[PDB]
RNA sequence: CCUGGACGAAGACUGACGCUCAGGUGCGAAAGCGUGGGGAGCAAACAGGAUCCUGGUAGUCCACGCCGUAAACGAUGUCGACUUGGAGGUUGUGCCGGCGUGGCUUCCGGAGCUAACGCGUUAAGUCGACCGCCUGGGGAGUACGGCCGCAAGGUUAAAACUCAAAUGAAUUGACGCUCGUGUUGUGAAAUGUUGGGUUCCCGCAACGAGCGGUACAAACCGUAGGGGAACCUGCGGUUGG
RNA sequence: GAAGCACCGGCUAACUCCGUGCCAGCAGCCGCGGUAAUACGGAGGGUGCAAGCGUUAAUCGGAAUUACUGGGCGUAAAGCGCACGCAGGCGGUUUGUUAAGUCAGAUGUGAAAUCCCCGGGCUCAACCUGGGAACUGCAUCUGAUACUGGCAAGCUUGAGU
């Protein structure tokens, strides 16, 4: 329900950094990440309008470590609620709980989040939830509990949120180790590379 | 056999405008000139004239803005074949509005907008844009 | 600065006394995005030599359509030859949703939102005429205020 | 700015016959005697005069004015009225292409510059038994053609046609470039081609000098400022 | 001798009495059949002579009955209205050979239409009324059943199975040479380099440059017959030669 | 103590090597194999999904490919050989009321569940649930009557004498 292989691999595929992993070397000293990965990554080859739908999807479902058809159950809640498909999809992809520890940096990786969650080590609303896939709703406070304050992977996670940009739709508190999911962020909020015109389109079809 | 005089009408209109006429000459019947006056309010023709008493002919005056026709496309929609009746919340928007649709209601022939505005339904005669 | 995007090539043949002759036909479309859009047709005999040729023709003999914030203004019919192409504005966030040869045309042009279909015959260089045929005939509400004697108000506020 | 009559000694009311006779100058025809259609001189006067001011509003704007006459007459009467207004034209054959191949035709200018030179400066002096008279047939080609654009290089403002019917294509480039178009139109010519109609007979040789006397002057009228 | 339809001029008169039509009814080339005549020429079949020719039966003709099929075609159902124009034929009629006004008809052609060809006021343009008919090729308009017929057969009308094409139009070739640009065509492509004269000139939608019948990738339709049948013949029709 | 399956000629995201040599086989279509096969089998690598993954069957969609919305009939399949004509379909132009069609409003009904909207409860989701909307319908009543139809007079352009 994971994907448990090799991680530099997504990001080769995609050309682009999916940030899954924590950032404290730089990508390409770890990675060849101008280059595909596999025997014949090296030559670059034609790529159809099929193709970039497709490696826009996979993009993003890499980034926030989502499978097919929770990607797609998604999307058709995107495309059922009211307004633009593309930026509630982000949205409802930003809302996941385990996204949520790792902007609030709680978590180096979404990845580490998601074991975070997954251990019982996360409280929302004073709530233990272990769920990933978990939605948290505006003015919602999620915290680390007490018997999960003495891991070194929450002290770390700090440094790296502060060098990362943070969030304007979140509220960070690191002393309590506790968080606010201030309102749902906009399109302009996230990282305008990202197309999701392309995922809706696709979906489409 | 001329089985059906108003879709004659709009033909004559397509055809003159069309072929770049100054004006188009027709018999004259009380549906044709409720049609007519239609047309002149929304401004798609200039001005209807009617001659005559033992045999009365319609006239019209086409209209052309930029050398070229303002009718574009005007279509007889219902037809002593197929009737088509719409109610209020059914009437078409033609063009989404850009158009008209000339809708025979209780209360007399008008646009379509009107029929909403009045609440009426009835016999759609033509889509005029 | 404008976008262009090449559609489709094909190889075609001709027959000479000594034997078969070889060419390579690319369709392409280009525009600014900001309702100007045209396309061109390149014909030549190696296939970086015909695609240049196709943006030549493209550059020049635009059209200058008008768009509703990324969204057509009335639904329209475009026809050609064989082709019957059926476009309607969209609301926000739907995409381009038209078959690969009409896909590209409404990118260029700067049409954001659409739904689009095809009928008839799907021949690339037939559709793409078909859907400038279409655009290029739709009238703005000004358009049509200025034809008739009615403001802007009386035409769509009434 | 021509008196009704004047243009009547001029023929210009005069027209082919109505076998021949195109259908969309309905309209510019006052009737038809002797099987020959009548131009109506009542509208050409509104209509040439508005035609007359809109050249001298391009010009003294410094445009371009290119004249396209080809009829055996007309040919050497532009010619003598081109040089007055100090505006191009062209007296022979209108080479197809000359405005949508003007960087071919552009290629052939550069190659009549460098011809007259070496025979005027150059001074090549060298025969072969070849390559001069070879050259001077060049020479006498290239004048007789592009002659009259030579001092242009560019694309014309606006074109003045001759017998509009008989100059087809040069209107088709001009339509294609988006360059407005003055054009005598006859009885049997197309008036829809042109932007500015002149309804007027082309084939009268008083005719024709009258419309090239009053074109040129007004040039040199919008041009003097 | 009897009789139908059409058209024109000028009125009178009736006052929507109209249009289209499933079933139905009548009509309906040639061939073929029934009954009785007729039979010159021509001529399936047949007989004989040759490597087509001679002879010649049905049939072609007539009266009546049947058959109801054709490439029965303009491969375009009928009715009505509207929409740029030229040339001609054929019949009216008005006015002074001219000058208009009708009906039918032939060619050319604009917009428009069409995949193209092409159609183009006699539309395949623009609309309205109604009817008929089609939705892959072959199997097959065949089988079975009904109906009709003296028979030939006609009409109505499948399925199994098989193939992934069949087909229309147009293009390029077969049976000194190219490019660039431009132009025509939806396109393949053409123009250039299609013509006249003598490599050259001129004309020229080209301008310049670099170089040296095909079912290919007579035919057919309906009908009738064959014992010198690798198919052929009689009759009428079609051009899809 | 817990990752597999299919695919990598095009359509269609992902390629090399080896063996085989129109053999063995592959195959939804186009089609691949007779000596370098990215199409066979194996390996390496990659892609697509994931406690599932393929294949097969069936329906719908794509198929505007039975076209009411929304197609055709000169030559691609398609105008009956032609005509008359019953039933049928449709029908010029004025008034008068008829209010059947149609139109507006009201009333009754259209079970619950389901679908949709807004919330709620299961740690989330599936699922469960509150309230609506919808239930495109039918019937009765009251109106409007421009159009269509019925009825009664006409009118003359259609059609006829
Ligand atoms: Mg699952
Ligand atoms: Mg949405
Ligand atoms: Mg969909
Ligand atoms: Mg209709
Ligand atoms: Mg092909
Ligand atoms: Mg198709
Ligand atoms: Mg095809
Ligand atoms: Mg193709
Ligand atoms: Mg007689
Ligand atoms: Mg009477
Ligand atoms: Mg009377
Ligand atoms: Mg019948
Ligand atoms: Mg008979
Ligand atoms: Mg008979
Ligand atoms: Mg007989
Ligand atoms: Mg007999
Ligand atoms: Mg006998
Ligand atoms: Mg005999
Ligand atoms: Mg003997
Ligand atoms: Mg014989
Ligand atoms: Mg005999
Ligand atoms: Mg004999
Ligand atoms: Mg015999
Ligand atoms: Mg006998
Ligand atoms: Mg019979
Ligand atoms: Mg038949
Ligand atoms: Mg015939
Ligand atoms: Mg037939
Ligand atoms: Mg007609
Ligand atoms: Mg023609
Ligand atoms: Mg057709
Ligand atoms: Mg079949
Ligand atoms: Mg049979
Ligand atoms: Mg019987
Ligand atoms: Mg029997
Ligand atoms: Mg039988
Ligand atoms: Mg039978
Ligand atoms: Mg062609
Ligand atoms: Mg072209
Ligand atoms: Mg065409
Ligand atoms: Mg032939
Ligand atoms: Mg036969
Ligand atoms: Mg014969
Ligand atoms: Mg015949
Ligand atoms: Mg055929
Ligand atoms: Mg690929
Ligand atoms: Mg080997
Ligand atoms: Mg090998
Ligand atoms: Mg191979
Ligand atoms: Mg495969
Ligand atoms: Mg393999
Ligand atoms: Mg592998
Ligand atoms: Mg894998
Ligand atoms: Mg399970
Ligand atoms: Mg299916
Ligand atoms: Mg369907
Ligand atoms: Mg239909
Ligand atoms: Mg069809
Ligand atoms: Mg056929
Ligand atoms: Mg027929
Ligand atoms: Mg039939
Ligand atoms: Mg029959
Ligand atoms: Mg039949
Ligand atoms: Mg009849
Ligand atoms: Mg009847
Ligand atoms: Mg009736
Ligand atoms: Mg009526
Ligand atoms: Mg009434
Ligand atoms: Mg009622
Ligand atoms: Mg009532
Ligand atoms: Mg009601
Ligand atoms: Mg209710
Ligand atoms: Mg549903
Ligand atoms: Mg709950
Ligand atoms: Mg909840
Ligand atoms: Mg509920
Ligand atoms: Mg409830
Ligand atoms: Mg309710
Ligand atoms: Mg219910
Ligand atoms: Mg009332
Ligand atoms: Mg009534
Ligand atoms: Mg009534």
């Amino acid at each position: 329900a994971r994907y448990l292989g090799p991680k530099l691999k997504l990001s080769r595929r995609e050309g682009t950094d999916l940030f899954l992993k924590s950032g404290v070397r730089a990508i390409d000293t770890k990675c060849k990440i101008e280059q595909a990965p596999g025997q014949h990554g090296a030559r670059k080859p034609r790529l159809s309008d099929y193709g970039v739908q497709l490696r826009e999807k996979q993009k993003v479902r890499r980034i926030y470590g989502v499978l097919e058809r929770q990607f797609r159950n998604y999307y058709k809640e995107a495309a059922r609620l009211k307004g633009n498909t593309g930026e509630n999809l982000l949205a409802l992809l930003e809302g996941r709980l385990d996204n949520v520890v790792y902007r609030m940096g709680f978590g180096a990786t979404r990845a580490e989040a998601r074991q975070l969650v997954s251990h019982k080590a996360i409280m929302v609303n004073g709530r233990v939830v272990n769920i990933a896939s978990y939605q948290v709703s505006p003015n919602d406070v999620v915290s680390i509990r007490e018997k999960a304050k003495k891991q070194s992977r929450v002290k770390a996670a700090l440094e790296l949120a502060e060098q990362r940009e943070k969030p304007t739709w979140l509220e960070v508190d690191a002393g309590k180790m506790e968080g606010t999911f201030k309102r749902k962020p906009e399109r302009s909020d996230l990282s305008a590379d990202i197309n999701e015109h392309l995922i809706v389109e696709l979906y489409s079809k | 056999s001329m089985q059906d005089p108003i879709a004659d009408m709009l033909t004559r209109i397509r055809n003159g405008q069309a072929a770049n006429k100054a004006a188009v000459t027709m018999p004259s019947s009380k549906l044709k000139v409720a049609i007519a006056n239609v047309l002149k309010e929304e401004g798609f023709i200039e001005d209807f004239k009617v001659e005559g008493d033992t045999k009365p002919e319609l006239e019209l005056t086409l209209k052309y803005f930029q050398g070229k026709a303002v009718v574009e496309s005007i279509q007889r929609v219902s037809r002593p074949g197929l009737r088509i009746y719409k109610r209020k919340d059914e009437l078409p928007k033609v063009m989404a509005g850009l158009g008209i649709a000339v809708v025979s209601t209780s209360k007399g022939v008008m646009t379509d907008r009107a029929a909403r505005q009045a609440g009426l339904g009835g016999e759609i005669i033509c889509y005029v844009a | 600065e404008l976008q262009e995007k090449l559609i489709a090539v094909n190889r075609v043949s001709k027959t000479v006394k000594g034997g078969r002759i070889f060419s390579f036909t690319a369709l392409t479309v280009v525009g600014d995005g900001n309702g100007r859009v045209g396309f061109g047709y390149g014909k030549a005999r190696e296939v970086p030599a015909a695609i240049q040729k196709a943006m030549e023709k493209a550059r020049r003999n635009m059209i200058n359509v008008a768009l509703n914030n990324g969204t057509l203004q009335h639904p329209v019919k475009g026809v050609h030859t064989g082709s019957r192409v059926f476009m309607q504005p969209a609301s926000e966030g739907t995409g381009i949703i038209a078959g690969g040869a009409m896909r590209a045309v409404l990118e260029v042009a700067g049409v954001h939102n659409v739904l689009a279909k095809a009928y008839g015959s799907t021949n690339p260089i037939n559709v793409v005429r078909a859907t400038i045929d279409g655009l290029e005939n739709m009238n703005s509400p000004e358009m049509v205020a200025a034809k008739r004697g009615k403001s802007v108000e009386e035409i769509l506020g009434k | 700015t021509v008196s009704m009559r004047d243009m009547l000694k001029a023929g210009v009311h005069f027209g082919h016959q109505t076998r021949y006779w195109n259908p969309k100058m309905k309209p510019f025809i006052f009737g038809a005697r002797n099987k020959v259609h009548i131009i109506n001189l009542e509208k050409t006067v509104p209509m040439f005069n508005e035609a007359l001011a809109e050249l001298n509003k391009i010009a003294s704007r410094k445009g371009k004015i290119l004249f396209v006459g080809t009829k055996r007459a007309a040919s050497e009467a532009v010619k003598d009225a081109a040089l007055s207004c100090d505006q191009f034209f062209v007296n022979h054959r209108w080479l197809g292409g000359m405005l949508t191949n003007w960087k071919t035709v552009r290629q052939s200018i550069k190659r009549l510059k460098d011809l007259e030179t070496q025979s005027q400066d150059g001074t090549f002096d060298k025969l072969t038994k070849k390559e001069a008279l070879m050259r001077t047939r060049e020479l006498e080609k290239l004048e007789n053609s592009l002659g009259g654009i030579k001092d242009m290089g560019g694309l014309p403002d606006a074109l003045f046609v001759i017998d509009a019917d008989h100059e087809h294509i040069a209107i088709k480039e001009a339509n294609n470039l988006g360059i407005p178009v003055f054009a005598i139109v006859d009885t049997n010519s197309d008036p829809d081609g042109v932007d500015f109609v002149i309804p007027g007979n082309d084939d009268a040789i008083r005719a024709v000098t009258l419309y090239l006397g009053a074109v040129a002057a007004t040039v040199r009228e919008g041009r003097s400022q």
